[PDB]
């Protein structure tokens, strides 16, 4: 079976619920097919994948979403790696105005049709250089509020997170 | 704070418009915790 994880940045789509600018990244496992998607999302439309990047076990990926205005914004994943970067502009017409409220380095069993994705053992993710603006101040995310996946009784990750990072782990 | 599909942290506050964050892309394997039933 498939199991994914997604491991993204983004604003909003906790305390605010109306959109989430976030880009990130799906690693999938399925029958030792290993997958990485870059995609970004302004959420509630669809991710979009971002084809036009290549993302392989072991690059260091750093990904950003900006809000240009609650209503704009960009996804950028770079492959630091690999020097590839792929950037998204939302220029309007997104199906939900962010709050700019919330800022997120999430590890995310998402949804692949009617059930979350299995959830893949991606180990740890950690995002460093986890920065958020808010204003003029860089925060990151030492402040946060913590996060972890729970299922059917199971948690499925730990998180830590320091002043510039966040780790996951699968548990 | 425990979610059925989030793990990470996330920063409650006001007028964030840049989030980033920099992850190596880590070896997936099946997972194994999950439910059966």
């Amino acid at each position: 079976e498939e199991y994914c994880a997604s491991a993204w940045v983004g604003i909003d789509g906790d305390t605010c619920e109306t959109a989430i600018l976030q880009t990130g990244v799906d690693f999938c496992y399925e029958d030792g097919q290993t997958s990485y998607d870059a995609w970004y999302e302004w959420y509630p439309d669809y991710a979009y994948d971002f084809s036009d990047i290549t993302i392989s076990e072991g690059d260091s990926i750093k990904v950003t979403v900006e809000a240009t205005s609650k209503s704009s914004g960009s996804a950028t994943v770079e492959n630091l790696t690999t020097g590839q970067s792929v950037t998204h502009t939302f220029s309007g017409n997104v199906e939900g105005d962010l709050c700019e409220t919330n800022a997120e380095w999430i590890v995310e069993d998402f949804e692949s049709g009617d059930s979350l994705v299995a959830f893949a053992d991606f180990g740890s993710v950690t995002f460093t250089n986890a920065e958020a603006t808010s204003g003029g101040s860089t925060v990151g995310p030492s402040d946060a509020t913590v996060m972890d996946i729970e299922q059917d009784g199971s948690v499925l990750t730990e998180t830590s997170v320091s002043g510039d990072s966040v780790t996951v782990t699968y548990v | 704070e425990y979610s059925s599909n989030w793990a990470g942290a996330v920063l409650i506050g006001d007028g964030y418009t840049k989030v980033t964050g920099e992850f190596t892309v880590p070896s997936v394997s099946a997972g194994s915790s999950g439910s059966s039933g």
